[PDB]
């Protein structure tokens, strides 16, 4: 604050120290699910890496 | 009795590929063909299920 010098009203105004805060929350679950019948895994799926995992 | 030339009848066999999501099981043999053996524990029924197929 400020006050004029040599003022008869010698009164002081106190400041305040307030600490704020927020919150980070972990609340979403991102997934990708696949199902393959054993016939598809045996015959149809040629290579598991380049045809299933990469996509 | 049956008298057949070689090319009369055709047989084809394929051993299923055990997927990565199953506990590894041995591969067996029957008359020259290979068979996939696969075990899985059923928690709901408190049992163990085995499958041997081709």
């Amino acid at each position: 604050n400020r006050r004029d010098l040599r003022d008869p009203d010698r009164t002081v105004i106190a400041s305040e120290l307030v600490e704020h805060s927020f919150g980070v929350t972990l609340d979403k679950h991102v997934y990708a699910a696949l199902k393959f019948t054993d016939e598809q895994r045996t015959l149809d799926i040629r290579d598991y890496t380049k045809q299933v995992l990469m996509p | 009795a049956y008298l057949w030339h070689r090319t009369a009848f055709i047989l084809a066999y394929r051993t299923p590929v055990v997927p990565e999501g199953a506990k590894a099981g041995a591969s067996f043999s029957a008359n020259g063909v290979a068979l996939r053996w696969l075990a899985d524990y059923d928690y709901s029924q408190l049992g163990d299920r085995t499958l041997l197929d081709v």
